[PDB]
């Protein structure tokens, strides 16, 4: 029967470092600004059955005045306030539009279609206490909401969908996309399976090209999600702009995750989903809840200094 | 040196760039790391010099029920010859827990609290002052087996041994 399909929320993590790198940052350089800084995420594909990949601020994620297999850079925005009062009186709904906005002009342009590490793009709102040494900020992953939501047909373990054959040679392409530093930290991309059940990884920008056989067509991506039943955050923006660019009124998704540091297929899902087809910006959601609850989070670093 | 491997358990700076090449090569889980520019050591190439792990999950404590994840870096202590063991714990949440939480994650079958040689803040760590000795038993122990281990694979022998300290943090190594 074909259900409502729901994503799994994406969590955030940032590293000590960050906050010690940006306290920094704001005492010897900034100053009062409460200006906007463009920041560097980091995420990847799921790494072990049991616990999700997280979007990652280290402290290389701040200005230099980037990007191996496990760090896949993904652009975001930093709004750090100088008080408690005025942390509060921040307009999410206008800043989550403002960077859900960005993404969806990507998506237009033909950005996102070049680069699509784009798509997870994302928003910090924090306040820096540098007097006492604690942290306060929230996290946001803007998503589109489909008119119509996406409709889920099934899915599958990536090893019961392909075969055996299929399978090695899968994880075969999958592995030497993960090992050249040329194409480790892309996280979208086609596979492609010939008839002779032979496979490829290609570009999203080369999806023309890839039309040609008998040949099956997935929409791959590194899935940070670990749960068998549901896709990760980053589907969300990727069925947006499949959607935006070719307007496939079926799509067959690859959630792709690892284990012990290789593709692992037992873990990575096949899916399909159903998408209905002048139009605007849809609405966005997704601002990381604690514990449960729209909450901010907030960390004490005093003891560490 | 091959004989200073066999006879003290140590591990040169050159050898230690190798051993870990051969753990990111095998186990990509691992990552080369520079660190903080200041906190560079000019003995080790800029862009390896020490390596990491990140969202290892930790599913029960090490007295054998919630599930938190860590960061474990090894660093080269230069003194020892030997890698160095350092541990990041993090809430169900993925919350940063507080160093002294992490103890409860080391088998009660010695672990200090000190600054990382790269990094900020205080971590958990395994001193290494014994890990020649123990590097020195395994060795004798897997010669008369037959096997000959050579340098270039210290620190999949190093993890092994490390798994008896820290038995409920999933890291990779393989053998």
């Amino acid at each position: 029967p074909a259900i409502i399909l729901q994503f799994a929320p994406l969590n955030s993590s940032v590293d000590e470092g960050f906050w010690h790198s940006f306290s920094s940052l704001k005492l010897d350089k900034l100053g009062i600004d409460d200006s906007p800084i463009s920041i560097t995420g980091f995420y990847g594909p799921c790494g072990h059955p049991q616990v999700s990949n997280h979007l990652t601020l280290l402290s290389e994620s701040l200005p230099l005045d980037h990007g191996n297999r496990n760090k896949c850079p993904v652009p975001g925005i930093l709004y750090n306030t100088n008080t408690v009062e005025s942390f509060n009186k921040l307009d999410k709904q206008s800043l989550l539009k403002a960077e859900a906005n960005k993404i969806w002009e990507d998506i237009q342009s033909g950005k996102a279609l070049e680069d699509p590490s784009v798509l997870p793009r994302f928003l910090v709102i924090s306040f820096a206490d540098l007097k006492k040494w604690s942290f306060r900020y929230w996290f946001a992953f803007p998503a589109f909401v489909l008119d119509p939501p996406v409709s889920l047909i099934e899915l599958k373990p990536a090893s019961e969908y392909f075969s055996s054959e299929e399978a090695e040679s899968v994880s075969a392409a999958c592995n030497d996309w993960r090992d050249s530093d040329l194409t480790t930290d892309v996280p979208f991309f086609l596979v492609s399976v010939s008839s002779d059940s032979k496979a490829s990884i290609r570009h999203l920008k080369d999806l023309e090209a890839c039309q040609g056989d008998h040949q099956k067509l997935l929409f791959g991506f590194y899935d940070p999600c670990h749960l068998p039943s549901n896709p990760g955050w980053p589907l969300r923006n990727y069925l947006a702009l499949i959607r935006s660019r070719w307007n496939l009124e079926t799509v067959w998704f690859f959630c792709y995750r690892e284990s012990r540091g290789f593709a692992d297929l037992n873990l990575s899902l096949v899916g399909q989903a159903s998408i209905t087809l002048a139009e605007t910006v849809p609405n966005s959601v997704g601002w990381e809840l604690n514990k449960g609850k729209r909450v901010p989070r907030s960390i004490s670093l005093a003891n560490s200094m | 040196p091959h004989m200073a491997f066999k006879e003290k358990g140590v591990l040169s700076v050159s050898e230690f760039v190798l051993a870990g090449d051969n753990l990111v090569s095998k186990c990509p889980t691992w990552s080369w790391e520079s660190g903080d520019a200041s906190k560079r050591k000019p003995y080790l190439p800029s862009d390896k010099q020490f390596l990491i792990t990140r969202n290892v999950p930790c599913l029960r404590r090490a007295a054998s029920l919630r599930t938190r994840t860590y960061d474990l870096s090894i660093t080269y202590d230069k003194y020892y010859q030997t890698p160095r063991v350092w541990l990041t714990g993090y809430d169900e949440s993925r919350m940063l827990l507080q160093p002294e939480l992490v103890m409860e994650d080391v088998s009660q079958d010695t672990v200090t609290i000190e600054d990382h040689p790269h990094l900020p803040g205080k971590h958990a760590s395994v001193h290494p002052c014994r890990h020649g000795a123990v590097m020195k038993k395994i060795i004798d122990v897997l010669m008369s087996r037959g096997v000959e281990p050579e340098v270039d694979k210290y620190l999949f022998l190093f993890l092994k041994f490390m798994a008896s300290v820290i038995p409920t943090i999933e890291y990779d190594y393989t053998m």
